[PDB]
């Protein structure tokens, strides 16, 4: 009579026969590869271990914050301009973890051993976690911080800008939309392995150096799930390698996600560690390199070698679009600063002296720039000026990918300054890249998105931000600022008086 | 009719004090000059359980802010 | 009056489905409105900013009527129109399978989806094709994907190049 | 070192000051209150709600979404990400829904971390106790191993059920509440399983195998048309609301509930068998979770909507009767399981009240919501025409 | 104000800037392990070990004590705070006991905390799935309501039998286990009235009230000798050690685990109560947990003390005779309750194999121990006697 129990691998040990034949018995999900039925799992759990597992970090977590964090007052206690970043990194983030939610369930149906179904399980219940602790960066922000708005309704205001609309490429759509293998590879071969995974890691770093201590103690509680997700992508290749239609499409599907991926993060995330910080850990170009050609394109990819995957073909050409992606950016997230949800900085002389000295030839494009828009006032609401004018003045359109939906201005551009424009059935189409447009020129019906020039055509600015609510709680203030004090903010009506009206860019060429 | 139904401490503890039974050596084992009331009563009414899952909510912050957040 | 959630031109057609009062007016007008405004194909793109949001209110209307018309064993296996569901279903799929090139098979499925998007087809056969064609199509369309040069494929689409611009 | 080298802004004393000094006066905006724009399903917005409404990015031409415009990228044919063409059902918000519980991932993970870790202590009393002794040896290397073991497909089935639901699901509170159906389906299929081999490790030539409890399920007589019901249920169906509620308000509140607390959570005790009983608590206390949020999906939200709810009740009456028939042939195979128990463990007499139980509570529970007038006892004679 | 007026050192600028000035450059000691200097039970000192011994201040004179001279303030009369003379038994060292589940305050009351929680869903998921339908009425409001309810009062008694070991444990270890031997008692009376309380709640008419259960204990028959046996092991007994060695390696090794598993836990399911037990797991848990913490104490420390194994079995075995036969007279008493129930529950013959069950697992689990003769058919023979 000695005490026994049971644990999960010894319940485990049996899963994978919990399947059973039948005439039905397959994915629902349209597909062009074959999922082996005995692909095994690396990590032996049952439903009961993983909410065990996961309940001891929630508690150290919520405890830290709760308790220590907000007796040291660490909500407060953080640069105004990372306060704003979280504010984007946190619900940006969160939308992918939440379609992570809906892309497992997909893989979930997709997998036909039990075991990969369990795997992909895993993370439907991980993807879960994640969503509801990018919305508790977000509310503790909030409730804590030094600014609310935008923290507190970003799942609406959002819907205002044009950053989000790629977000949702890479983190929604790409996510849940194609071939159950294509979104494998969009979710965990690429977006985790190659970007999430190093970049949930980093955002604690930069977090940490701007004086947050909160999204360290989330962020860094979410990477701790992050290898079962890795499995699961490493095991999506493993269970598909050997169906013949593998060499057929694997390679293609990947390409296109690895292109997918990057097209959004190379210049996003640049952005946001390098503009939306005081202090700095590392020069973006550095980090990108590593991360995309070192540890991804040459380690990760490296082991998928002997199933048959190689280097994504357009791997050369993002790093030559990469180096001043972001720098080109950020010239159009301030420039249309008004539809965002958050308040943006003008880089200080500490930081310009920063940027030219890990950017050789900063200074003599963006930052003249930045020195010539805020002499003139882009910073005081009583000057009437607004970067965009700026773009309109010199003659400088600026296009939504139709593909990608990041924005660029191949016009002013120092990096990627290509631009293709067509006409089908009645619609006008732009295209930033190589890779893009051929996305669309095959797959026409799976790009229709609408862009914000397209939707606001004709539509006064300050209409657009009121119906979307992107006001403050007096309903004067603008969520969104040039810049970051506490004084001189910006009202609905310092925007109304400019009078500016969209117009869709692509029509100068009828 | 079959609504989900449960008990509290209070309801339990509500019974607390008819626990004790009489009997000629029910009697403190240790020296006084005093004799405490047979029914002094007490500011709250908790129970083991209960008692155990109000510490143990704040062991949770706690440790968590000692082995996390304070640690790093 | 203009808007994004609220305009003019959604009031508009608001009003326009409130006057349909009978399943076959009603699946009609959704099967002509999906073959006006939605997919590559529309024959406009007039309504593009709300086609979407009219589309579901015009969905509304028909799947309603479609309820208080049609019987059990036809509300799961009929069209709005009064095709056996499965038959359409089981034909579609002979038609992809049979499809020589990926422009024939983008042409069956795109099709099949402005004729029986429910609440036309049940969606149980219309979710059960979408797997079926959907695999056909990528088969055709992923195979070789990168071998035809832009310049061709620009041709083959059959787009109007309009500006052409590249300094690499 | 025992400083260490990274440099942090809220203990470095110059990355503090200038943080300090850049610091407004006070908060920006007095709202300190994330997602107060949700409109409250009780006195006051909970975190439940804060932390889980409208996380799904859906445009406004999905009943609900804030957002605008189409997907950025569809399926290969122009399907969206998330579309109104993936369930019958329509309605005029797909946020309305609320579980009763407000369970998001948090606390969920609270509760089973629970119960597993309660689970453990309880194998090692029960082990340490010696109270397998008091089991009888018929109902333990038979009725557990083969038909209990088996009765786990069944679970097994109606976990996998809920896979295209966690894909096609069009809001964030009916995905989490779906996906915790799920999941806690999974859980009673690997309880059953533990179950077995707990008593491996106990009772010397018990065998934990699947092998015997699956070739029941898979060729046996009394889950017969319990299976070929599971099997549709999931891989037959493509509408995500028809598959949720097919399952949790038609086959498993009648097959499920019957087999369960009916057979046995009912029969067990009766051959010194605590054991057995102690995993289908947790069970029924997890079906009795999950109907609270099934009943406020379906009947509540839908089957109450202010403009839908004539149209989603018709299809629901039509979605009962079509799976109420399934799941009748299921309970009669299973009758005949009865026939199998040692003479004199029950009678005609029981088994008819059970039933009537499990009907009744159904009727209440499900049917009378939809107004689906069932008729309590030609099901049940419909059912006890399987009796031996 | 947003940063609040209190300035402190971990963040103020200027403060940490003082702060870090004064650090060393590194530790001052290399030894960064708390209570380095315990021998460990295990391969590694574990945080249990680390945090629990030596906190008694416990002077030389008291066996293992690392602290010199008398205490500071004693007892009018001289009495030592703690010493010696409060327990006949001796040894080597009373800092040697280990709680085999290593169990601390946090640990401690992190699982009765899970318990307690666990144990609302079930009530909520019982209640809601109306399993009270199925219970047996006369058992219900007889043999639980006035028969399981009158032993929460020997629970309780046993519990109160811990206040002097509480107040005189020599040693910081069996201090904590003590006292959670004797937590663990009073939430077992607390949750049989739990149950009460649950009942009077589903069940119309269910009186909660402790009246009947009590009059049942106090003025019954077969509660008589139980309740003269716990009366005597609480107020009769001044030696810590022989209330808790009497209480666990002899009244309720015997008493207790017949009543709870061998009449309760076995016959409640026989009468469709699956209540019941879901309680008296807890219990059971329970004391198999206690067991553990006895057995190191009495068996492994004292009874094998290195230097006065054979002198503190002859104690042991002094104590197991003395309490012998009060615990026989309870359970003699108790037979008289068999006779309550309704005709063909039990027979003569399963009494009799439960009964030897009980004292079986009482031989090997404590008798033997400490080499005491128990004569297992000559006390079942004692105990039948009392059988009507
Ligand atoms: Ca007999
Ligand atoms: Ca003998
Ligand atoms: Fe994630
Ligand atoms: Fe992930």
């Amino acid at each position: 009579r000695a005490p026994t129990s049971v644990n999960a691998q010894e319940v485990h040990r049996w899963l994978q026969s919990f399947n059973w034949d039948f005439k039905n018995n397959r994915t629902k999900y349209a597909t062009k590869y074959k999922m082996a039925n005995e692909t095994k799992e690396q990590f032996k759990l049952i439903a009961k271990e993983y909410a065990r597992m996961e309940a001891v970090k929630d508690e150290r977590q919520f405890g830290s914050l709760q308790d220590a964090l907000t007796r040291l007052n660490a909500g407060v206690r953080v640069h105004p301009k990372w306060n704003e970043t979280m504010k984007v990194v946190s619900n940006f983030l969160e939308v992918g973890e939440y379609n992570a939610i809906a892309a497992t369930g997909m893989l979930w149906d997709s997998a036909q051993a039990a075991e990969q179904k369990n795997g992909y399980l895993a993370q439907v219940l991980d993807e879960i976690r994640h969503t509801h602790q990018c919305a508790y960066v977000n509310y503790y922000f909030a409730k804590n911080g030094q600014d609310p708005a935008g923290h507190n309704d970003a799942r609406r205001t959002r819907t205002i800008g044009p950053l989000w609309k790629g977000m949702k490429r890479v983190f929604s759509d790409g996510f849940i939309s194609g071939d159950a293998v294509e979104c494998s590879l969009n979710l965990q071969l690429v977006g985790e392995a190659c970007f999430t995974n190093p970049l949930i890691v980093a955002v604690t770093e930069w977090a940490a150096a701007n004086g947050d201590e909160i999204t360290p103690t989330v962020f860094l509680s979410i990477e701790t799930d992050e290898l079962r997700h890795m499995a699961n992508g490493y095991q999506t290749v493993v269970s598909i390698a050997n169906d013949p239609a593998s060499a057929k499409y694997l390679n293609t599907d990947l390409n296109n996600a690895f292109w997918t991926q990057q097209k959004y993060f190379t210049p996003v995330l640049g952005m946001l560690f390098e503009y939306g910080s005081k202090f700095k850990v590392e020069p973006w170009v550095k980090t990108w390199d590593r991360w995309v050609y070192e540890d991804w394109g040459g380690i990760w990819i490296g082991r998928l070698g002997k199933y048959g995957v190689e280097s994504p073909r357009s791997l050369k050409d993002a790093k030559q679009d990469a180096y001043w992606a972001h720098h080109d950016l950020y010239l159009l997230a301030y420039a249309l600063w008004p539809t965002g949800f958050f308040r943006l900085a003008l880089p200080d002389q500490e930081e310009m002296e920063w940027f030219e000295a890990n950017y050789p030839g900063w200074y003599d494009h963006y930052g003249k720039i930045y020195e010539e828009w805020r002499a003139r006032g882009c910073e005081d609401p009583s000057s009437g000026f607004i970067p965009l004018m700026w773009f309109i003045e010199n003659n400088h359109p600026i296009y939504i990918d139709r593909v990608s939906q990041v924005p660029f201005c191949p016009s002013l551009a120092k990096g990627a300054s290509t631009l293709r424009v067509h006409e089908y059935n009645g619609e006008m189409h732009t295209f930033s890249d190589q890779w893009g447009e051929r996305m669309w020129l095959a797959e026409p019906e799976r790009y229709e998105c609408q862009n914000i020039f397209e939707q606001y055509e004709g539509r006064e600015l300050s209409e657009v931000i009121a119906e979307l609510h992107g006001l403050r709680s007096d309903g004067k203030t603008l969520i969104a600022q040039p810049h970051v004090r506490g004084d001189k903010l910006w009202t609905l009506d310092d925007i109304k008086r400019l009078n500016c009206v969209f117009k869709n860019p692509v029509k100068a060429f009828n | 009719n079959r609504a989900p139904t449960s008990v509290n401490a209070q309801e339990v503890h509500r019974w607390l004090q008819s626990f004790n039974w009489d009997f000629k050596n029910n009697r403190t084992k240790y020296a006084t000059k005093y004799k405490m009331a047979n029914e002094t009563k007490e500011q709250f009414k908790l129970i083991a359980k209960e008692y155990a899952r109000m510490e143990a909510v704040k062991d949770e912050r706690q440790f968590g802010s000692l082995q996390d957040a304070l640690t790093r | 009056k203009l808007g994004i959630h609220s305009n003019d031109t959604r009031d508009a057609w608001v009003n326009k489905i409130a006057q349909l009062n009978t399943l076959e007016k009603a699946a009609e007008m959704l099967k002509q409105f999906r073959m006006d405004h939605t997919t590559p194909f529309r024959n406009s793109y007039e309504l593009d900013n709300d086609y979407l949001w009219i589309e579901a209110k015009l969905e509304e209307k028909v799947a309603v009527l479609k309820a208080r018309a049609f019987n059990e064993v036809d509300f799961r296996h009929k069209t709005a129109f009064g095709e056996d569901a499965k038959s359409v279903l089981d034909g579609t799929v002979a038609k992809m399978n049979a499809a020589k090139d990926k422009w024939e098979a983008e042409k069956i499925h795109i099709g099949f989806r402005q004729a029986y998007k429910p609440p036309i087809m049940p969606v149980n056969y219309f979710l059960d094709g979408e797997r079926q064609l959907g695999t056909r199509l990528m088969e055709l369309r992923n195979l070789n994907y990168y071998d035809t040069p832009l310049e061709e494929l620009r041709k083959q689409r059959g787009v109007r190049v309009v500006h052409l611009q590249s300094p690499h | 070192s025992m400083l260490g080298e990274r440099r942090r802004g809220l203990t470095d004393p110059e990355m503090a000051a200038v943080i300090l000094k850049a610091l407004p006066e006070a908060p920006l905006d007095g709202n300190n209150k994330m997602g107060y724009f949700v409109t409250p399903r009780w006195k006051r917005l909970t975190e439940y709600e804060a932390l889980t409404v409208y996380a799904q990015p859906n445009a406004d031409w999905i009943a609900g979404g804030l957002d605008w415009g189409d997907w950025t990228q569809k399926f290969h044919g122009g399907r969206p990400s998330w579309g109104n063409e993936t369930t019958e059902l329509r309605t005029v918000d797909w946020f309305k829904h609320r579980d009763p519980l407000r369970r998001w991932h948090a606390p969920y993970v609270k509760d089973k971390a629970e119960e597993w870790r309660y689970t453990d202590r309880f194998l090692q009393g029960y082990s340490a106790d010696g109270q397998i002794r008091a089991m009888n040896p018929t109902w333990r290397d038979e009725f557990i191993n083969r038909y209990w073991g088996a009765f786990l497909f069944n679970e097994y089935g109606l976990f996998n059920a809920h896979s295209q639901g966690a894909r096609e699901a069009l809001s964030d509170v009916t995905r989490v509440s779906l996906a915790f159906w799920g999941f806690d389906k999974i859980d009673i299929a690997q309880m059953i399983q533990l179950e077995r081999g707990f008593l491996a490790k106990i009772v010397p030539g018990f065998d934990e195998s699947t092998a015997v409890p699956k070739a029941e399920w898979t060729n046996g007589e009394v889950y017969k048309s319990a299976r070929l019901a599971v099997e549709g249920l999931w891989q037959e169906v493509f509408d995500w609301n028809e598959s949720a509620f097919s399952v949790h308000a038609v086959y498993d509140a009648l097959f499920g509930q019957f087999v369960r607390r009916e057979f046995f959570q009912r029969l067990a005790p009766r051959f010194g068998d605590n054991l057995t009983p102690f995993f289908i608590n947790q069970a029924q206390t997890y079906f009795q979770i999950a109907k609270q949020g099934v009943q406020d999906l379906y009947y509540n939200c839908l089957g109450d909507d202010p403009e839908f709810s004539d149209y989603n009740r018709t299809v629901m009456r039509n979605w009962t009767g079509k799976w109420l028939e399934p799941t009748i042939a299921a309970l009669r195979d299973f009758m005949g399981l009865f026939a199998k128990l040692p003479a004199g463990t029950t009678d005609k007499e029981e088994i008819t009240a059970s039933l009537y139980r499990v009907v009744d509570d159904w009727i209440e529970d499900y049917a009378s919501r939809i107004d689906f007038k069932a008729d309590r006892d030609q099901i049940v004679k419909a059912v006890l025409a399987g009796l031996k």
